[PDB]
RNA sequence: AUGGGUAUUAAUAGAGUUUUUAUCGGCAGUAUUUACGAGAUGUA
RNA sequence: ACAGGAUCAAAUCUUCCUUGAGCGACUCGGCAGGCAAAAAAAAAAAAAA
RNA sequence: UGGUUGAACAAAAA
RNA sequence: UGGAUGCGUUAAAAAAAAAAAAAAAAAAA
RNA sequence: GAGAAGGGAAA
RNA sequence: ACACAGUCGGUACGAAGUCGACAAGGUAGUUGAUGG
């Protein structure tokens, strides 16, 4: 649920142990799959736990599609973490509509 | 009424004050004078059914 | 006073020297069942489904019999019914599927 | 034997408004005026259940129609009665007493104990 | 208001003598009985003869006229309100169930409220 | 209008390991799927999947309950979530944390 | 409640106690309040059939008709019977009228079915049973059904229970004759049933076998003639006699097939039932036609 | 009024197969 | 013919006004327990199926109909041209809410969404 | 009212109460039954 | 339950859609009643104190 | 082939 | 103030009727 | 295709 | 017990786990066989 994709994520930040592939899958198909509940708090939480690690898989594009449904609830430490990862992550002049809501 | 309930719930004038917690009171009741009730004599009779059983 | 009822020779020509010395039919040629005019032309038959269900066990066919032989039809799902199409049939058990059969009054 | 039999056979049956005792008419009668004369004589009779539910009327029947006071009524409690004894105790005890009682002059009590020897109930 | 609320249907849907809003007036011929009851009360008492009407034991109830003509308003008020309130019962059962409760047809025990009985 | 056998089916030999284990399972398995649904569609069509299956419990119920305020609420006049309502009404004096419901 | 004395004491002391006769009127006028807003009239179709009523078996009398003939009848009254609600297709899979009848005690009545009576906004009810109609023919919950529902002279197919008889021997349970009281006869066979089947071939005593057993306490059909009616007391006057015991619930409705084709064809009724028109005067006591011919011709 | 077999059934009959699969006497000739 | 027809037409004589008073079976496809008139396209489609679940003759319904109904859709039907109920089952004509009412008596079921009329008001 | 301090009807959180017959005699003592949830992932 | 939903939005009185058939229908949930007593042809007939 | 059909008939065929 | 019976009276109509004792999408109680 | 003349029902 | 009441046979654990697992997926630990 979305308590244990939490916990998951705070785990994952919390040491820098190297988790397994089929980890790595779960956890990327789980998020996928629960990305249109997921809060903005939540959601720059797994964008940072993935990015930390530099884990990439469609994860960062699968948030993006969901993500400007969920800025509007958004507090500024979530901003930041936002900012910060999908500038990075995602392709050039990919989603401008997402940085504009932001 | 139904029609003077929605007066009060549309009514942006009407509120009810109290300058200090304790002024609020008790809603005041009028009781109405008794007179014969054979239907609650009747309701009665249906409540006492099985107080053999009991 | 009473009599006898209309059977199917009363309807048609009886060769006594044809080993089918007359045609018989569950109703008159009046009677017999029919689509509804502007209610047809709509529908298909795939005249049999199966449907696997690997989780409860209880695997279901579904079958058109719809010119079909009573007999005929009866014997198939007689053996469905028993299961002894399966490798792990067994005769103390009701091993076989679920059938489900339409279009009875169209048997023959 | 037993008990459902008793069900069977009572399926649409009536109760009898008499209770019949054991007799001929005439022994039965006997029997139901002398246990009247006995029970006004002791102003009560430890019986069987059934044998007290019988004899009530009786006995409401002797008050009744000891309270009229005319020749026919007087006749009729000659009829029921047996003995001087009884007879002077009703006229001179228990018509008074009842004087002013329209009716119910008697009670039967149901002890709620069978008898030890027969197994009869009793009141 | 803004966004209005919406009352309960329960009080109407329970049918028990602990629900005063499907009981009050049931049965319709104790609820008649009730009524005309009252209204004799009402007038040997509020609207006195000159004698003891007997129909209850005394109360010390007012006298003056300043009083009766008050007390008199009110029970007027009271019989009002219930008038009005089983007529937009009735009309909202009709409407709903079709449901109708009319007044007697004939003299039986039924419509006496007594049992049928070989005597 | 309906199906022609509607007698209980009352099996007259007692089943084999296979035969409870895959009678019992759902028990596991319907939670196991409510946990695993991310949608009300999916909740739903669980559910209705296992409408047969005796006998439900109060918890059973709740986690549905849980699962599909998680998931984002789902229209309460669909006939799969009318199943739901209508079990919770039938087994309401039985809810210990009925306020919970 | 009381003893068996008590019971026959007041049974013969009824009498002195009983209320004074009633004044019955000639005509009588209906107003609104006893009318039902959707009670509205109806003319048939070949398949429309109308609705039974419910009544209770009050006694018997022999009256005199027109010629001076007396007939023996019996009296039943429709004490109550109130439609209660509507079967139809699509909400309950068959078309039919409830009707209850009767009045009980609360203190006898169970909850759940005091709910339904408060619901029904009637008094609590003695009995309650169906009668299938047409689509045509249903009548609006609340109507209280009146003995005007029949026409006098019309033929009406009654149900009913038969009394119970307790346990009878072959002899008075079916007329059998038994044998001789002399010439030898034994005391066993006297009122015995003989035989009761065939031998070693069959094997069996066969099925329906008319033997020893609780006589009575069967569903028993018959006709009536409606001799007369009287609104006042919604009493009816039934030619001949009729299952039941005195105050045992009896069903009433139109004669059907062979009957209605013979007796019914030509007197009108009313469909669905009476309606009333408000402020028209009707007859209280409605009497059925009187014989053309003179029965007393030869 | 106002996976091609799982697809077909959810279109028509309006549920969802789920884990159950369906097959039709169309298709028998690819099996024999 | 003579005094007596034949007997087929006898037999179909006394068939032809058979008067069922059941639904006995639940494998038959007509009108039962929660019929929904929009299971089918239109309003006629509707009619001619409940009317031939009840098994009544195209017939008989107008006659029904238009001895029922008032004076002005008396009328109305009169002027009409061709029949009213041939035309509503063709779904070539649509009928008024008091044909629609005095159809459904007929047939025993609804032919559109069936309104009922509640005494709730929000505060 | 260049308009909602704005006009009307809060019984409002409380629409709440035991009839009739009856001079006198008699019954009314007991048992069964509703959480076959995992309160709980406890109020964020 | 007019309970939930849609709309350039409904005659008072819902234009529609949903509610697999709003649990077969209507009720009850401190509901329901086996035995005793007292009565009792089937049944019916006592409110509690 | 036609409800034409109780012990009655018509059409077509070879 | 009544009971039973026929030597009395009524009916001979309905059979998808009168009526009944097991609502059943509950497939391992 | 048969006393297929044990039951079902088959070309 | 359908049973002269006996005889021959008679259920095949765990994954009920999960930080699971050649060619495609449109990511379902889902899928490959099949035009008259």
């Amino acid at each position: 649920d979305l308590r244990k994709l939490e916990e998951t994520a705070q785990e994952l930040l919390r040491g820098k142990e190297t988790k397994r592939r089929a980890f790595w899958e779960i956890f990327s198909k789980r998020v996928k799959a629960s990305a249109h509940m997921l809060s903005p708090s939540l959601m720059a939480l797994i964008a940072k736990s993935f990015d930390v690690h530099d884990r990439d898989t469609g994860i960062y594009v699968a948030l993006a599609t969901v993500l400007p449904e969920a800025v509007k609830r958004a507090d500024g430490r979530s901003l930041l973490t936002l900012s910060d990862v999908f500038s990075r992550r995602l392709k050039r002049d990919s989603n401008p509509h997402l940085f504009s809501t932001l | 009424s139904v029609a003077s309930r929605i007066h009060f719930l549309n009514s942006r004038t009407r509120f009810q004050t109290a300058v200090h917690a304790s002024d609020v009171a008790p809603p005041f009741l009028l009781l109405p004078l008794a007179s014969p009730r054979p239907l609650l004599a009747y309701h009665h009779r249906f409540r006492t059914r099985n107080r053999k059983r009991g | 006073s009473q009599s006898y009822p209309k059977g199917s020779f009363h309807e048609g020509h009886i060769n006594p020297f044809a080993d089918v010395q007359w045609i018989s039919r569950p109703f008159m040629k009046r009677n017999m069942p029919r689509d509804h005019h502007p209610l047809a032309k709509q529908h298909t038959s795939l005249k049999a489904v199966t449907m696997l269900d690997e989780e409860s066990g209880n695997h279901w066919h579904v079958l058109d019999g719809k010119g079909r032989s009573v007999g005929g039809l009866a014997a198939q799902v007689v053996r469905l019914l028993q299961g002894k199409h399966r490798v792990d049939f067994t005769p103390r058990t009701a091993a076989g599927d679920s059938v489900i059969v339409v279009n009875a009054i169209h048997l023959k | 034997g037993w008990s459902k039999v008793v069900n069977f056979l009572n399926k649409g049956v009536q109760r009898r408004p008499h209770r019949r005792l054991p007799g001929q008419p005439h022994h039965q009668w006997n029997m139901l005026k002398t246990q009247l004369d006995q029970l006004v004589r002791s102003d009560r009779l430890e019986l069987t259940l059934p044998r007290a539910h019988e004899l009530q009327q009786y006995a409401e029947e002797l008050v009744h129609f000891a309270k009229q006071n005319t020749p026919e009524s007087s006749l009729i409690v000659e009829s029921m009665i047996f003995t001087p004894a009884a007879r002077r105790k009703l006229f001179h005890e228990l018509c008074p007493l009842y004087a002013n009682r329209p009716f119910f002059y008697t009670r039967v009590v149901n002890q709620h104990r069978l008898r030890m020897r027969d197994a009869a109930p009793m009141a | 208001l803004r966004h209005r609320v919406l009352p309960s249907s329960l009080p109407n849907r329970l049918f028990s003598v602990d629900n005063r809003e499907t009981t009050r007036f049931w049965p319709p011929p104790l609820q008649k009985e009730e009524d005309e009851r009252r209204g004799a009360f009402v007038e040997s008492c509020l609207q006195p003869s000159g004698k003891a009407s007997l129909l209850q034991p005394p109360q010390c109830l007012p006298r003056a006229p300043s009083h009766l003509a008050k007390l008199m308003e009110e029970e007027e008020r009271l019989r009002l309100y219930r008038h009005l309130k089983k007529e937009e019962r009735d009309a909202a059962t009709l409407n709903k169930f079709g449901i109708w409760a009319g007044e007697p047809i004939a003299d039986t025990p039924a419509a006496k409220m007594q049992p049928l009985v070989a005597r | 209008r309906g199906i022609e056998n509607t007698l209980r089916l009352r099996y007259n030999y007692t089943p084999t390991f296979t035969a409870k284990k895959r009678s019992e399972m759902w028990k596991v398995n319907l939670v196991k799927k409510i946990a695993h649904a991310t949608d009300a569609k999916q909740v739903l069509d669980v559910w209705t999947y296992y409408r047969h299956r005796r006998t439900k419990r109060p918890y059973h119920y709740l986690l549905a309950l849980q699962r599909l305020v998680e998931v984002g609420g789902c229209d309460p006049t669909d006939f799969r979530f009318r199943l739901i309502a209508r079990g919770i009404y039938r087994t309401a004096k039985r809810f210990i944390n009925l306020p919970r419901v | 409640y009381d003893s068996r004395w008590v019971k026959r004491l007041d049974r013969l002391r009824e009498s002195k106690f009983y209320d004074p006769a009633p004044i019955i009127k000639e005509e009588e006028i209906l107003e609104a309040d006893k009318i039902h807003p959707l009670l509205k009239k109806v003319t048939p179709s070949w398949n429309s059939r109308r609705t039974g009523l419910l009544a209770y078996k009050i006694g018997m009398m022999s009256l005199w008709d027109g010629w001076g003939e007396r007939h023996a009848v019996t009296v039943c009254q429709v004490d109550r019977c109130v439609v209660m609600d509507q079967r139809t297709l699509d909400k309950d899979g068959y078309e039919a009228c409830v009707m209850g009848i009767g009045y009980k005690p609360i203190h006898k009545v169970t909850k759940p079915m005091l709910g339904v009576y408060i619901r029904s906004q009637i008094e609590p009810k003695s009995r309650i049973a169906e009668f299938k109609c047409s689509s045509d023919c249903l009548l609006p919950v609340g109507h209280e059904m009146s003995v005007r529902h029949f026409t006098p002279g019309q033929q009406v197919f009654v149900s009913g229970w038969s009394k119970d008889k307790g346990y009878l021997g072959v002899k008075k349970r079916w007329g059998f004759a038994g044998q001789n009281a002399s010439h030898g006869v034994e005391a066993k066979a006297h009122s015995s049933p003989g035989s009761i089947g065939q031998s070693k071939t069959v094997n069996v005593v066969w099925r329906f076998k008319k033997m020893a057993g609780h006589a009575g306490g069967d569903p028993r059909v018959v006709n009536c003639k409606v001799f007369r009616i009287e609104a006042q007391r919604n009493l009816i006057f039934l030619k001949g006699c009729v299952p039941g015991y005195k105050g045992s619930l009896i069903k009433i409705s139109d004669a059907r097939g062979k009957t209605h084709h013979r007796h019914n064809r030509h007197i009108p009724l009313h469909f669905p039932t009476f309606v009333p028109e408000p402020g028209v005067s009707y007859p209280v006591t409605l009497e059925c036609p009187d014989a053309e011919q003179d029965p007393f011709l030869y | 009024g106002p996976l091609e077999e799982k697809l077909r059934i959810a279109e028509e009959e309006g549920w969802d197969l789920l884990h159950r699969r369906v097959a039709s006497l169309r298709q028998l000739k690819g099996w024999l | 013919m003579g005094v007596l027809r034949s007997l087929y037409s006898r037999v179909s004589q006394r068939v032809w006004s058979t008067l069922h008073f059941r639904v006995g079976s639940r494998g038959q496809v007509r009108t039962n327990k929660g019929f929904k008139p929009t299971a089918f396209p239109h309003l006629g489609a509707a009619l001619f199926f409940a009317r031939m679940s009840k098994g009544l003759t195209r017939d008989s319904v107008e006659k029904f109909v238009r001895l029922n109904v008032s004076e002005a859709q008396r009328q109305e039907i009169k002027n009409w041209p061709g029949s009213v109920v041939r035309c509503i089952e063709n779904g070539a004509c649509i009928p008024s809410r008091e044909l629609q009412s005095r159809l459904e008596q007929v047939v025993g079921v609804p032919l559109t969404r069936r309104k009922k009329r509640a005494g709730n008001r929000r505060l």
